[PDB]
């Protein structure tokens, strides 16, 4: 609603066992004070719980003694535009008509698209999970030179599904059971991962642990499956989806030397650099867009067109010769759980 | 002009003096995120004898 | 309304906690993966590293074998359907979430892969609950909540 | 058709965020004069697109 | 020839000929294989530069 600035925020209550619960009400079982409220935190060891098991005698008082705790999150919104303008002989001597409906539609297309560039790099920035292929630690160390490369590989596939379990992500899609049809194999993946077009190449070329193909394309489960929109094919629990306009950092990562095998670089400040790729992945719930007066919708566009004639007419032009037209709008997001967006950063072959 | 800047940060609205600031200027959406209770695998085995 | 809830559900995991931890506690039969013969004695460095292999289950599954231990399951038989195997797993055995890349990485006696995923045979059979695979005469479950010496 | 010689010509319309887009029409949110027209080309990297 | 005797990623053959996928689909006219995501056809009066 209006009135109430540009920021939404909301509340998150945390469980009594875990690790993020910190607060001093604790109080052990011989009824001393003890610095942790939870019983235990996200600890699995069966020392540690046995030493801090919550026990009663006949007579109970002030024996064991518990505490919680909450979280708040936050979004804001921004604003965009931009515009163009023409004279009035521009229109009337040019060879063809309908100038205008080109213009415009250009203007329109030119929109969208800034739109969804727009949302895929907030979406990029704001990722909760990440992980480096290979020894690197940040952005600056991911190189393509050295004993190990920075290149994706099965094992940091299955680390980021192993963690995606463990943060009772749910999952997309079920299994897919053979067909009948000869060459046709089985693929039971649950989750949905997307990639940019220069990543496909190093999927393709990707071993299992055992030496084997690892990357199965769409023909081989097309019959007896449903195939989504731009996908490419599966690896291990994940399924490709190939996005057209899939963004990337240029020159994030190290300096390249000479003995560069064959991966993509730019030049930044007269040095040359590695590029980094997203491989990003979407949980459910995981963000909410901001609507400010849109009729219940993401996006309302405001376009305001004004041509030669009297209107026109000031103190600086007495004849009015000119015209414009202009477009608008208002975006915004909210992350509520960001740990169900998943990112994996790598190199990409040239 | 009289501008509403950025009364979060260290900005301030045009309006507002040295003694005055914004009474609100964010939103509350009034629904919590929860999380829901750990699935038990091993309570459904155990067979209950009367005491 | 949101502490009792929370307290509710604390309750409950604090139970599970001291079921599982009893159960573990009260074991009979128990085999040490490699040359140990002790907690103390289990190390991951040196000769022969203190990690499970197929001989370790097969001998496990000998044991309940003498011991007559009634059987959980039935065998699967193959189905039409191409790129299906079949799998004559017996019992049922619960493991953390650790050990999954372990049992995955694991390879049998000649080499080949061990670890048969349950898009195999998910037709012609049965899918337990939180159940990854089968090995052998096993079939895997993963318990989330599993507790650990540290 | 007769009577128009024996050539053929058509249009192309480039779009708004393509590299072909050449101009003089460039103002940037600053206020200042710019040499592109387009806000950006076909250009991927988050950076320049920022 | 020199088409099919090219290699893929992993060393095996990428030429595939078209008595394999003959059945279950419509060989076009002239078709020889595929290659990837190609289909090749054979066109006998093909020029080149000498």
């Amino acid at each position: 609603p209006k009135h109430y600035g540009k920021t939404i925020k909301v509340y998150e209550y945390v469980p009594l066992l875990d690790d993020r619960n910190i607060n001093d009400q604790g109080i052990d079982a011989s009824g001393a004070t003890i610095v942790n409220g939870n019983l235990y935190g996200s600890s699995k060891d069966i020392g540690n719980i046995t030493s801090k098991l919550p026990l009663l005698t006949e007579n109970g008082g002030r024996v064991n003694r518990v505490g919680f705790t909450r979280i708040a999150r936050e979004g804001s919104i921004h604003k965009f535009g931009f515009f163009y303008e023409f004279t009035q002989e521009s229109i009337d001597f040019d060879s063809d008509d309908g100038l205008m409906e080109h213009l415009s539609r250009e203007l329109m297309n030119g929109a969208t698209q800034i739109t969804e560039a727009v949302l895929q790099k907030d979406l990029l920035a704001a990722a909760g999970t990440v992980l480096y292929a290979g020894a690197a630690t940040s952005d600056a160390t991911i190189t393509g030179e050295g004993s190990t490369p920075s290149v994706v590989s099965y094992k940091n596939l299955m680390r980021l599904d192993q963690i995606l379990t463990e943060n009772r992500t749910p999952t997309q899609t079920t299994i897919i059971t053979g067909s009948r049809m000869i060459d046709t194999k089985v693929i039971g993946a649950t989750r949905v991962m997307y990639v940019g077009s220069e990543l496909v190449p190093e999927l393709k070329a990707m071993k299992d642990l055992f030496g084997n193909k690892a990357f199965i394309e769409t023909q081989h489960y097309a019959d007896a499956g449903t195939i989504m929109n731009g996908e490419v094919g599966s690896i291990d629990k994940f399924r490709i989806i190939q996005v057209p306009e899939m963004l990337h950092w240029a020159g994030a990562g190290a300096q390249a030397t000479g003995a560069n095998p064959g991966y993509r670089t730019s030049m930044v400040s007269g040095q040359e650099h590695y590029d980094v790729y997203p491989m990003l992945v979407v949980g459910d719930d995981s963000f909410t867009s901001i609507g400010f007066q849109t009729d219940g919708k993401s996006l309302k566009f405001t376009v305001m067109t004004k041509m030669p004639g009297k209107e026109t007419a000031d103190r600086n032009d007495p004849y009015g010769e000119t015209g414009f037209s202009s477009i608008k709008w208002y975006y915004g997001i909210l992350v509520k759980r960001p740990e169900r967006l998943a990112l994996i950063k790598t190199v990409a072959p040239l | 002009m009289l501008n509403y800047n950025a009364p979060t940060d260290g900005q301030k609205s045009s309006i507002d003096g040295a003694n005055s600031d914004q009474m609100q200027t964010f939103f509350w959406l009034k629904k919590a995120i929860i999380t829901a209770r750990k699935e038990q695998y091993f309570m459904p085995l155990a067979s209950v004898t009367n005491m």
